[PDB]
């Protein structure tokens, strides 16, 4: 039917945002570890400071 | 003749305006990537000003 | 045609076919030597030849193998019946039958050459007819770089039938038939507008029901100050297209860095409370960008503005980014606080704007790294944090504290505190 099957299109509708909020709660701590990969950018100044000392 | 009119009307909402609740859903993924870059800036611009000032 | 217009369309052909320098011709027809005569210096040479070979390949009867060698009134009135009043199935017909001497789909490399053959000529007819209204954007010796980057913007709406846009060096070799150019003249209004000013301004048909007040705005600067702008005339004919229609006629000067100092306190004093205005600035790497504010600028911490504010781009590329409604963080203006940022900002959020001008004037950022949030707009500048020297704020459409209180200057002198400046300030 229609009103027997409209919520069957709405449960699939509401189950597309819960993965959009679970990916949003992941993307915060997804690359905060790669926001510690700027402590790999500290290397290129240190060997360069070892290069100005060289 | 009668079912050919009621098969169109169950496409009025099912894939046309209920599909846009799925289109309004996956553009919080444009809003969550902007928050991710704030913390990516907020942790670089508090430490890259520190671990480069040492050198 | 109306008989007001049917009068002066034959009054152009009757004076043409009576040429004296071309000898083997009759009274009913002209030849191509006199069509490059009355235009004079109002059109470039690369278009007056296409003025010939776009009108000559009309088929009127239906039997001939191609174009006729003498253009008659039947072959003239029908082509303005295709262009000046015709429909989309008729309009791009005289686009494609101007390109190749053979019929067929015209290739995607040589529609680009025609697109840079048209927009270099609208600035030739409008300057020779003296309708610039002050907007004389200086031509570069060599090619004008704003003719080039404007012409490829129109070809971005060129939707081939595949659904995939023109990308990479395979963008030159598309068999673009009448199937695919006929929505392009439907989607892009300016390729329909610019043909009505290259033809109907040198030919001087005064009965034309166009509007030239709303195509090119009027530059209103105060006199006495020799002032050149950042934006030349093809750029101010680009930004003027995406404004509301009600405001497109007059662009008044509000702030400019080479006349009113290089200060943010002058910027915030000249553009506050002056209605909707277009801020446009150019950094060190020749990247012109900016944005438009829909309401007045007002100094307050809150995010002000509504959905008509947009960001654009001119000199790297020409594109316009309207609102997306994810957030209403539209405009921003703060003037000397310490917990929230001090400057001008549009898009994004606090410290993550899509366009930001700081109080330490000549600096800013467009930190929309993937895109922006309010405007779906990219990183505008070349770097992440640019530096600029020229800024303009243009409105669209339409004493001091030292002399304020005479009791406080009486109490300051009584309390022992000096003046530090007599004979240094005026009165």
């Amino acid at each position: 039917q229609g009103i027997q099957q409209l919520l069957q299109a709405e449960k699939r509708a509401a189950e597309k945002v819960a993965d959009a909020r679970k990916r949003k709660a992941r993307r915060l701590k997804q690359a905060k570890e790669e926001a510690q990969m700027e402590v790999d950018q500290y290397r290129r100044e240190r060997e360069q400071e070892f290069q100005s000392k060289q | 003749l009668s079912d050919a009119d009621v098969q169109k009307q169950i496409k009025h909402m099912m894939a046309f305006i209920e599909q846009e609740a799925n289109e309004k859903a996956e553009e919080i993924d444009a809003k969550a990537e902007e928050e991710f870059n704030i913390e990516k800036g907020r942790l670089v611009q508090t430490q890259r000003l520190k671990i480069m000032e040492y050198y | 045609f109306l008989p007001e217009e049917q009068a002066e369309i034959d009054q152009l052909f009757d004076a043409l076919s009576s040429d004296k320098n071309s000898p083997n011709v009759s009274s009913k027809s002209f030849s191509l030597k006199a069509l490059q005569n009355h235009v004079g210096e109002a059109l470039p040479p690369e278009m007056v030849t296409r003025l010939y070979d776009g009108m000559r390949r009309v088929d009127l009867t239906g039997k001939a193998k191609g174009p006729s060698e003498n253009v008659s009134q039947e072959q003239f009135t029908a082509s303005m019946s295709h262009l000046l009043k015709g429909n989309s199935e008729e309009k791009s017909l005289m686009i494609m039958k101007m390109i190749s001497a053979t019929e067929g789909p015209v290739k995607a490399r040589e529609v680009q050459k025609f697109t840079e053959d048209l927009v270099g000529s609208v600035v030739h007819v409008l300057s020779h007819r003296q309708e610039l209204r002050g907007w004389t954007g200086k031509e570069a010796p060599g090619p004008n770089p704003r003719v080039q980057v404007l012409a490829a913007q129109l070809l971005s709406d060129m939707k081939l039938q595949d659904g995939k846009r023109l990308l990479g060096p395979q963008w030159l070799d598309y068999d673009c038939d009448r199937a695919v150019i006929e929505d392009w003249v439907f989607r892009v209004p300016h390729v329909a507008i610019f043909l009505s000013v290259v033809i109907c301004k040198g030919f001087l048909v005064l009965c034309s029901s166009l509007d030239l007040t709303t195509l090119v705005p009027e530059r209103q600067v105060d006199q006495g100050r020799g002032f050149e702008s950042i934006l030349d005339v093809l750029s101010v004919m680009y930004i003027n297209a995406q404004l509301p229609r009600e405001q497109r006629h007059r662009w008044r000067l509000l702030f400019s860095s080479e006349l009113h100092g290089h200060s943010f306190s002058q910027l915030c004093g000249h553009i506050t409370h002056r209605g909707p205005c277009v801020a446009v600035l150019e950094d060190h790497d020749k990247h012109v960008f900016g944005g438009f504010a829909s309401c007045s600028w007002e100094v307050k911490p809150q995010f002000q503005g509504d959905n008509r504010c947009f960001l654009f781009s001119i000199c790297p590329s020409m594109a316009v980014y309207t609102h997306t409604g994810y957030n209403d963080h539209y405009m921003y203006l703060n003037h000397g606080q310490q917990t929230i940022p001090n400057g001008l900002g549009m898009g994004g959020q606090h410290n993550y704007f899509g366009l930001w001008v700081d109080v330490d004037f000549g600096k800013g950022h467009s930190r929309a790294k993937p895109t922006c949030t309010t405007y779906n707009s990219p990183q505008l500048s070349a770097q992440e944090n640019f530096q600029f020297d020229k800024m303009e704020v243009w409105a669209v459409g339409d004493k001091s504290i030292l002399d304020a209180d005479p009791e406080a200057q009486a109490l300051l002198e009584i309390s022992g505190h000096s003046r530090h400046s007599e004979g240094l300030r005026e009165v």
